[PDB]
């Protein structure tokens, strides 16, 4: 690894420079502080300590076990790995065969190569639970708030006024959340929610201490206060939430394995020979069944369909999902009592895709049982039964036992067809009441109770763009005889860009009597296809909405829109219709709207007005959110649950790209209003939009936050001054490639030609080291104030 | 059209990427030390070298190719070899095309001629290496030679 | 005793029937608070107050329309709270003054978990309270049916959520390329939702769409989008799940894909729109 | 061996840097790029700077080399100037096998830099539209009054075909016509991107 200096130039002096790329250019520094990129992939970035043995640089990285072990190494894969201690050094390179370290300082990259098969397999898009970040000490705060002006022509001085109010505190891993309303009318106080929660992640499960709710996929969903302890899918990994069936195969060579569904593909990969079991396809839901072919060195295929199916009461093979609930019950109503109450559901799941779930319910005055089994049945489709038992009592202090029987069916006949989503039956006898219904009242609407509900849902496909949906839901009563009915049907479709729509509704209560009918039609037409692409238009993105209204009994009412952008980065949005009512109650006139909302740095701020025969209204609103940490308070757009702080001391009035004008606050701040949950997030900085004085490190970072947790995303920025500098030695250039090294700050460089160097980020006045063999030069340059202003400066100066 | 997405972003032809074959010397002094003339060399350092050129763009129709290095003092159309305590004295490395044309070395850009080039194919330019000297000994020993070809593009 | 309203409208002795207007609030999101004040509708006066004294209380109460369907509450009487809409007879108010007073009722009503749409339509009934009037001089009973009715319309915040970074952009690396594309939805109230993409189109499948560049765009080769490694075709919807306050990803990914036979070289651009579609 | 993002590298005026991508291919062998703008006479003017002027490059990925801007508003504004970007490669030898006596070749690839002065007036798609020819008695002369720097190739003028060259801005070249050329000339106009526009033909002035 030797390169002749001729070729560099022609001079015989040229430059010893060119001896530390020659070889492999090994750190002599015990700690590389170097980012590890692991077979090609890049893991996290860290201060490494090398101890000296045969590597290739002469330094092996020690690396902890319980590190490469959450990197994706195997520790029964690996011989030895067992025995040596948690803080012992690690040494991969005679441990693990073919097992290839690297160091390079100048690019700061720790590669590293490991054969795959000390890798276990592992699902798609798996996120070590090392990365996850618990989050910082921070305090939260988002306050709303909007008022009415509202003028009729009888009592038209009517002001009213909400302020909401939601409180947080970030302590360590705990998450507390705190609401608060406040009512104005022309100053009654309120109380909704405090509630503290915590992640287990060995466990993989949420512990809730205060108000919440129960997930109402086996019994109805309630309001409790207590504790809860619940097992999620958003800690699972993203390829394997939802439902899919595991897929067996036997390979008789090094094979290729391809399923795929809808005419696309789903999942590929090669397969060693022997069984092989899948099971990382993604949750396809309802879109179809699944074609796999295996294709053999050889060029033999095998090809076959195995069927999709999922009802949301469905599991994954070998996974298991729990949820308990204990403490007192709050209904939201003054009237009904309070007890306290014990419910704890399970869902477990067998091979062959089947599901079994089981469910109890404790309390002073109820006990009930549900014992249920979801089983897919392949090209039928899937369904599941489920019996629950009730043993309950009414406030008339009267015991009745009660059964119901609820069965769910799904299928996916997209295969040239419609493919319907749920058909649900409930059946219950006369004597089986909810939960709701025990409480009432101490010492009605108990009257009747359900007695048989019918969901229906399809979703048909005509052509390519036209969809019709339709929905139903059918509710008997036992003793009486009204029956409550709610039909809905509409069609969508789309030429190019005008959306088509056309709903008709049926609604019958069942105290009320008569049905009503409501059949409506919207069609929306952008204002782009129309319209030739000038930046300067200043009528992009605009777009009418049409809409007229029928209830069937007499009653026209028609409703004519135009809304878009008037901004330069969409901060604002405008939208103004107006209406024409007639007919049936008798009320007649010309409806009109105009409403106006600009989102920006500080705070969302709506202001609309509303104009009728005899009803007018003005709503203003302003809304944001507040967030305050060790470093200080900063402003913001009102934080949706997971936030990531956007650090970067030196960019003033920095822009975060992707995001519709989230700029950094006055300090240099800011908050990101939505971020994606127990996922990867990128936070990017428009460097156009940056100061011409500061230039990022780095523009693009990467955060996985929990969820309820802030994140701090550091963006360290450099302020100094681009410079050109001429040194010389002797009354002669320097030779080629001379590194240069900046005394005052980090930055360095390499000698371009004739004795020219570039320098960044560097200050008005200071002093370099230029060095090519075996510190040459101690050179000093002084510049003038106002070289400031300047872009880019050029002088010259020796070396003693 | 609640959000629209502007997907952007340019597509660059590539260039042609060329890698040169090692020429290696085994002559020992065999030719060389038996003519003991150097009027006309010996013609000892001949070698087809060849230049590989793949794989190349879709655009890429002609290029220009150049020679250039150190000159030989002794003769002005060839390229002296490295100074060394080995090295051969009275020898000198020179080119020629496949037409057996001697190819000027460091010659202006004007002068060398446009090649052509078979678009979306591997290609190989092959050229053939002579020994030069005009007055000096033969000395043997290692034989050290630096030269460069420039690659211009349309 | 009679009773007479803010309109022409009275019930004279004896009892009778009247319909009073009441404008109610017309922006109420989930879990407002809304309140019908019936005192400074209704006023009534005892015919002999100086040695008849009237006993006036609410007998029932029926709920019509939305106020039936989609809500429920209280209604306070003298400070007593009953419910609303009640089924026991509300208490005694005495009234023996000549000049008329309020009636001393109102109604506490909140919404239904369900709330959405037009809530009360204007111009509708509301409610109808019978309400049964006695004295102590003799047995004579009077029943007076009042039917609350709404003039201005009310309308519960369904929730209308945008998607963030409307007008948002994108830049490939180079022909061989891939770059996810930031796009998230949040919605204060959960409900099902799916997007579907819209656009010119190249090939007879939908999957590829065309390049629309203006400055030499490089022919035989599109932009495609895929969400989780796998091909998404324009005009299809794809479903989104359960979305809640809590900003869901679309997890979109732009490349590369090939449409016509040489590849040329300069520029490509593509003009994408998304649209949501709720159940 | 080293295989160049673009063949034409642009660069307008007004802009911080450019970007150029360089791959390498034989991963069994270890690359030392270094890279040095130069002015079209030939010398090393330090007009322009490279970030990374020199580096190594082992097995088989991709480098960006960076292209700032030096010029301090010191160029016409009515023209775009030329420049020569030159990226030199040099390879490895093995150590033992440095005894052997050899000769090894350099990798040097010359690609053409156009720096483009902000507002131009005539639109560069339709800068190729503009041309003028002139026919001498034993030579061909181009004319482009355009202010754009053209390059024309397959210059067929009847049966027989010219050799390719290089116009400047306000100036004419000049190309050995063949005696037994015909009439009309077919010129081929290469674009910013490089890509080949279709032929097109035009008259004399």
């Amino acid at each position: 690894l030797y390169f002749n200096p001729r070729f560099l130039a022609d001079d015989p002096q040229a430059v010893a420079d060119l001896s530390r790329f020659e070889n492999g250019q090994e750190l002599p520094p015990g700690t590389y502080r170097v980012d590890i990129y692991l077979n090609n992939g890049y893991m996290a970035t860290r201060d490494v300590t090398f101890n000296t043995g045969d590597s290739e640089q002469g330094i092996v990285p020690c690396l902890t076990r319980a590190q490469l072990a959450s990197m994706g190494l195997n520790t029964a894969s690996v011989a030895g790995m067992n025995l040596l201690a948690d803080d012992a050094c690690v040494p991969l390179t005679t441990m693990v065969q073919d097992a290839t370290a690297h160091l390079d300082v100048g690019q700061q990259r720790l590669n590293l190569t490991i054969p795959q098969a000390f890798m276990s397999n592992r699902a798609r898009g798996y996120i070590p639970p090392e990365l996850w970040d618990p989050g910082i000490n921070a305090g939260l705060l988002n306050y709303n708030f909007s008022g009415n002006s509202v003028q009729n022509r009888i009592g038209g001085n009517s002001h009213y006024a909400y302020l909401n109010l939601q409180s947080g505190l970030n302590i360590g891993a705990w998450r507390l959340r705190d609401n608060t309303t406040w009512s104005y009318n022309s100053n009654k106080w309120q109380h909704i929610n405090t509630w503290l929660e915590r992640d287990i992640i060995p466990l993989r499960s949420r512990l809730t201490l205060g108000d919440g709710y129960t997930q109402g996929d086996i019994f109805d969903g309630i309001n409790f206060r207590g504790a809860q302890l619940a097992s999620d899918d958003n800690m699972l990994p993203d390829s394997q939430r939802g439902f899919a069936p595991v897929i067996h195969g036997i390979a008789r060579g090094t094979a290729q394995v391809t399923i795929k569904q809808n005419g696309y593909d789903i999942y590929n990969s090669t397969v060693p020979p022997g069984p092989f079991t899948i099971n990382d396809i993604y949750a396809a839901g309802n879109s179809g069944d699944l074609q796999v072919t295996i294709k053999e060195a050889d060029g033999s295929t095998q090809i076959f369909t195995v069927p999709y199916s999922s009802v949301p009461l469905l599991q994954r093979e070998g996974h298991t999902r729990y949820s308990i609930t204990a403490g007192e019950y709050r209904s939201g109503n003054a009237q009904q009592e309070k007890p306290r109450f014990f419910q704890s559901t399970l869902l477990h799941g067998l091979p062959a895709g089947w599901t079994i779930y089981g469910g109890t319910q404790l309390a002073d005055r109820y006990r009930a049982f549900n014992f249920g089994i979801g089983k897919n049945m392949g090209a039928l489709g899937a369904l599941s039964v489920d019996m629950t038992q009730a043993n309950s009592t009414l406030p008339d202090d009267s015991q009745h036992d009660g059964q119901s029987v609820r069965f769910l069916y799904n299928k996916s006949l997209n295969e040239s067809g419609t493919n319907i989503q749920l058909v649900g039956y409930r059946y219950s006898t006369s004597g089986y009441f909810n939960f709701a219904d025990t409480t009432y009242s101490r010492m009605y609407n108990l009257a009747y109770n359900k007695r048989g509900k019918l969901q229906l849902t399809v979703t048909q496909q005509l052509g390519r763009t036209s969809t019709l949906y339709l929905s139903g839901s059918h509710q008997t009563y036992w003793g009486t005889s009204n029956v409550d009915e709610q039909f809905q049907a509409g069609l969508n479709t789309a030429f190019e860009d005008i959306n088509w729509t056309l709903s008709y509704s049926l609604t019958k209560n069942a105290w009320q009597k008569g049905r009503d009918q409501m059949l409506a039609l919207n069609v929306n037409i952008p204002f782009s296809h129309w319209l030739r692409s000038d930046s300067k238009s200043q009528w992009r993105h605009a777009s009418a909405s049409y809409s007229m209204s029928h209830d069937l009994n007499g009653r026209m009412t028609n409703l004519a829109g135009v809304y878009g952008t008037l901004l330069e980065d969409n901060n604002l949005s405008y939208s103004v219709q107006t209406g024409y009512a007639g007919g049936g109650d008798g009320n007649s006139g010309s409806t009109g709207y105009a409403t106006l909302n600009y989102r920006g740095g500080y705070g969302n701020a709506n202001i609309g007005y509303s104009h009728s025969d005899d009803i007018k209204q003005l709503y203003y609103g302003v809304s944001g959110g507040v967030l305050a940490h060790a470093n200080g308070v900063t402003l913001g757009q009102p934080l949706n649950d997971t936030v990531v702080l956007v650090k970067a001391p030196g960019a003033k009035d920095a822009k975060v790209e992707n995001q519709t004008g989230v700029r950094t606050d006055w300090r240099g701040y800011a908050v990101l209003p939505y971020a994606t949950e127990y996922r990867e997030n990128r936070v990017a900085l428009d460097t156009n939009t940056l100061a011409d004085n500061v230039d990022l490190d780095n523009a693009v970072a990467n955060v996985v936050p929990t969820r309820g947790a802030i994140v701090r995303a550091e963006f360290k920025a450099r302020v100094g001054i681009k410079l050109l500098m001429t040194l010389t030695h002797n009354n002669k250039p320097l030779p080629f490639g001379a590194m240069v090294t900046s005394e005052s700050s980090q930055s360095s460089g390499i000698v371009a030609d004739n004795g020219q160097v570039y320098l960044s980020g560097m200050p008005l006045a200071g002093k370099v080291q230029v060095k090519w063999g075996e510190a040459h030069c101690v050179a000093n340059y002084q510049l003038p104030p106002e070289s400031q202003q300047q872009l880019l400066t050029q002088l010259s100066a020796e070396c003693r | 059209a609640d959000s629209t997405i502007t997907i952007r972003g340019y597509v660059r032809d590539n260039g042609c990427s060329v890698a040169a074959e090692s020429t290696n010397f085994t002559v020992d002094l065999m030719e060389n030390a038996a003519k003991q003339f150097n009027n006309i060399g010996a013609t000892t350092p001949v070698v087809p070298f060849r230049i590989l050129l793949s794989p190349c763009g879709n655009a890429v129709s002609a290029v220009k190719v150049g020679f250039t290095g150190v000159a030989d003092s002794h003769n002005a159309n060839l390229l002296a070899l490295e100074n060394t305590v080995s090295a051969a004295s009275g020898l000198g490395i020179q080119l020629l095309n496949e037409q057996q044309n001697q190819i000027p070395l460091n010659a202006p850009s004007s002068a060398l001629s446009w090649t052509t080039l078979t678009p979306g194919k591997p290609n190989t330019l092959n050229f053939y290496a002579r020994l030069m000297a005009t007055q000096v000994p033969v000395t043997a020993g290692h034989i050290n030679a630096t030269a460069t070809f420039t690659l211009e593009y349309q | 005793f009679a009773c007479k309203t803010a309109n022409g409208t009275a019930i004279p002795i004896g009892g009778g029937s009247a319909n009073v207007y009441v404008n109610l609030a017309p922006v109420v999101n989930v879990g407002q608070n809304l309140v019908v004040d019936l005192s400074t509708q209704i006023f009534c006066h005892n015919d002999y107050p100086e040695t008849i004294t009237d006993y006036v209380t609410l007998q029932r109460g029926s709920a019509y329309g939305g106020v039936l369907s989609n809500f429920s509450g209280t209604v306070k009487y003298s400070g007593s709270s009953y419910p609303f809409p009640t089924t026991s007879e509300t208490p005694r108010v005495v009234y023996n003054s000549r000049t008329d007073k309020p009636w001393p009722v109102a109604l506490y009503l909140t919404p239904v978990s369900s709330a959405g749409g037009v809530a009360i339509k204007a111009g509708s009934l509301i409610a109808v309270l019978i309400l049964r009037q006695t004295n102590n001089y003799n047995s004579d009973d009077f029943q007076f049916v009042w039917n609350i009715y709404a003039n201005n319309d009310v309308v519960v915040p369904t929730g209308g959520c945008d998607v963030s970074a409307r007008d948002v952009t994108v830049t490939l690396p180079d022909y061989p390329g891939s770059v996810p594309i930031p796009l998230t939805v949040y919605c204060a109230k959960s409900q099902n939702l799916g997007y579907y993409l819209s656009g010119t189109t190249a090939d007879a499948g939908n999957s590829i769409f065309t390049n629309t560049a203006s400055f030499s765009p490089a022919q035989g080769v599109g932009v495609q989008l895929t969400r989780n490694g796998t091909i998404i075709p324009a005009n299809n919807t794809v479903s989104l799940g359960a979305v809640g306050t809590s900003a869901v990803s679309l997890g979109l990914t732009a490349n590369y894909a090939r449409t016509g036979g040489q590849v040329t070289a300069g520029n490509v651009q593509s003009i994408i729109g998304v649209t949501f579609v709720y159940q | 061996g080293v295989a160049l993002g673009a063949t034409r590298v642009i660069y307008p005026a007004g802009q911080k840097q450019v970007q150029l991508a360089v791959t390498n291919n034989d991963e069994n062998s270890t690359y030392l790029i270094q890279s040095w703008v130069e002015n079209a006479d030939g010398v090393k003017d330090g007009r322009f700077i490279v970030t990374p002027p020199l580096f190594a490059m082992k097995g088989k990925k991709e480098n960006t080399l960076r292209i700032l801007d030096a010029t301090n508003n010191q160029l016409p504004q009515d023209r775009e100037s030329l420049f020569w970007m030159n990226v030199k490669a040099i390879p490895s030898m093995d150590k033992s096998k440095l005894t052997e006596n050899t000769l090894q070749l350099a990798i040097i690839s010359r690609i053409k830099l156009y720096y483009r002065p902000a507002k131009l007036a005539l639109p560069p798609d339709q800068a190729a539209e503009k041309l003028r020819f002139r026919r001498s008695a034993n030579s061909l002369t181009l004319i482009n009054p355009t202010p754009y720097y053209l390059t024309v190739t397959e210059l067929n003028a009847g049966t027989r075909v010219l050799e390719n060259a290089l116009v400047p801005p306000m100036g004419e070249s000049t190309v050995k016509l063949p005696s037994d050329a015909g009439s009309n000339i077919t010129y081929r106009t290469i674009n910013d991107y490089g890509a080949l526009t279709p032929k097109m033909t035009g008259v004399m002035e």
